[PDB]
């Protein structure tokens, strides 16, 4: 018996992982073009994603990249009340 | 053959589409390119967006008024925005000026009216004014 | 008169734009409504002034 | 003894047949809330663009009318009723004009309210009205128009 | 999908309901009986669901319906394809 | 039926209930309700207030001058305070245009003036220039 439930947004940022290497990007250059891959979500290179920091720009020539599969990294926490009678 | 461009002729039919509510994408001579909208809800008005990239989870178009005129429609190539397929990788776009010389090798100048290929990427063009194919070789662009 | 004596312009108006911080009361340093100001504007209308 | 019925000019309220008309090139007719009523063209000939002019009447032999560019707004149609230049004429200025609702003062002393379904005039020019629920014709006088 | 996910359990404890109007407990008198009722769930007053809480005082009350309460609170993460 | 209006027709009455001191209750047209008064004391003048509610230990009634005009009063609605009733639950009030179909299945608008009901609250309604009852479904609001 759920009695009720909430569910509250951390974080919601963006992460790109290669196509081929299946690797993140930690790092890039002053072009934007690569400069380091990382293994570990928790240390890849983001992108603020929150409602004001739509329609970015500081990665452009990122985001274009062919070989580089973007993906939306979102952290929630929700809250579940419970009644189990007597 | 290559279908990436399908230019809206009659301005009924942009009407009719944008009753539909389709999004449209008008071109700009020297300037950057535009989607038109008609408004949803109780108020029906012309909106515009300056923002090309496709809908998702890290991009929203934002969209406003505007007093959009019935000149710029009738005159600029308009398209369905979702059928648009952003260039055909090719020397010499359509509508571009270049010098060839006929067929009694003696020169004229011409804009370049098709898109032909094979497989392999090959392109070929026909001129205005003119029935046969050129090559990429050529043609030689008229400057400005 | 107005229209003889006076030259073309351009005029926008101007509202405060979404990106303000709810918190701190000032905005975003870089969006494309405003870069970096705290004042968004609407499109361009035409006049004589 | 009287003139035959007149007809009332039907304002558009579609835009899909109002610029099906302008491409025909069929001269319409819009009234601006702030400034003047106006008629509207699409240009002939192959160099195609909008004109707008106020000389409102018809193309007498006397009565030249005269076109100048000007880029008309989507909008500036949809929220301002327009009118085909054909049928919006001097020819019926109706106090009531059809499908208006009216209050009316009937046999029995009592005040009903009934809307208008044909106009007519007779030779002296008092328009002849006929309402909802009512056989005979209606004069103007006797009439009442309840707004809001 | 699930990257990472961790259950944790803040509370376990004991409220009371009446069994006539079902307003939970507000406010007790010196010996725990009831003086204020409340529509809310959670800011029903409430008491570890331990057994030495309940050896040291449901005792009270006879329009009394001793509900246990939980709360669960869910931290996890998604990669949402593209 | 239900009694919940009383309207006065005379303004006669009016100034006469006016001079035996009781309170008036004036409808106005998308404003508040107001209420009228004539003073007492040595000087005699209108006196109104913005106040509705009945006179309580916890509300007390506002009263101050005006310069209150006979055209509101010999046009608006007027009534006795204390006896008037707040509303009459029906779907559509007195002098509310509505759409109805008239006995040869022909459509007619008309305004309702009638206050019927059964015991249970069935209502009914019967309209300017008619003599027979309509119902509640059979009714149409006249949109504005
Ligand atoms: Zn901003």
């Amino acid at each position: 018996s759920i009695e009720k439930k909430e569910e509250v947004i951390a974080h919601n940022e963006v992460v790109f992982r290669s196509l081929t290497q299946g690797l993140y990007v930690k790092e890039v250059d002053i072009y934007s073009d690569v400069v380091s891959y990382t293994k570990d979500v928790d240390e890849a290179l983001a992108m603020p994603n929150t409602i004001n920091f739509k329609n970015s720009r500081k990665y452009k020539k990122l985001i274009m990249n062919l070989d580089l599969e973007p993906l939306n990294k979102i952290q929630k926490v929700i809250y579940e009340t419970h009644l189990e009678g007597l | 053959p290559i279908q990436d461009a399908k230019p809206i002729d009659d301005i009924v039919d942009i009407m009719t589409y944008l009753k539909n509510g389709k999004v449209l994408r008008v071109k700009q001579d020297n300037q950057g390119d535009i989607l038109v909208r008609m408004s949803p809800g109780k108020h029906k008005f012309t909106e515009v967006s300056r923002d090309l990239d496709k809908e998702s989870f890290y991009y929203k178009r934002h969209w406003v008024l505007y007093n959009v005129s019935v000149n710029s429609l009738i005159t600029f190539d308009v398209y369905l925005d979702e059928e648009y397929s952003e260039t055909t990788k090719v020397k010499y776009p359509k509508d571009t000026i270049v010098e060839y010389t006929r067929e009694d090798q003696e020169k004229d100048v011409a804009m370049i009216k098709e898109i032909l290929t094979d497989n392999n990427g090959n392109y070929f063009y026909a001129l205005i004014g003119e029935t046969m194919l050129f090559d990429e070789n050529k043609l030689n662009k008229v400057k400005d | 008169f107005i229209n003889d004596r006076g030259i073309k312009v351009l005029w926008e108006e101007a509202y405060f734009c979404p990106c303000l911080n709810p918190d701190t009361g000032h905005p975003r340093v870089d969006c494309p409504r405003c870069h970096g100001k705290g004042i968004a504007y609407l499109p361009p209308k035409e006049t004589i002034m």
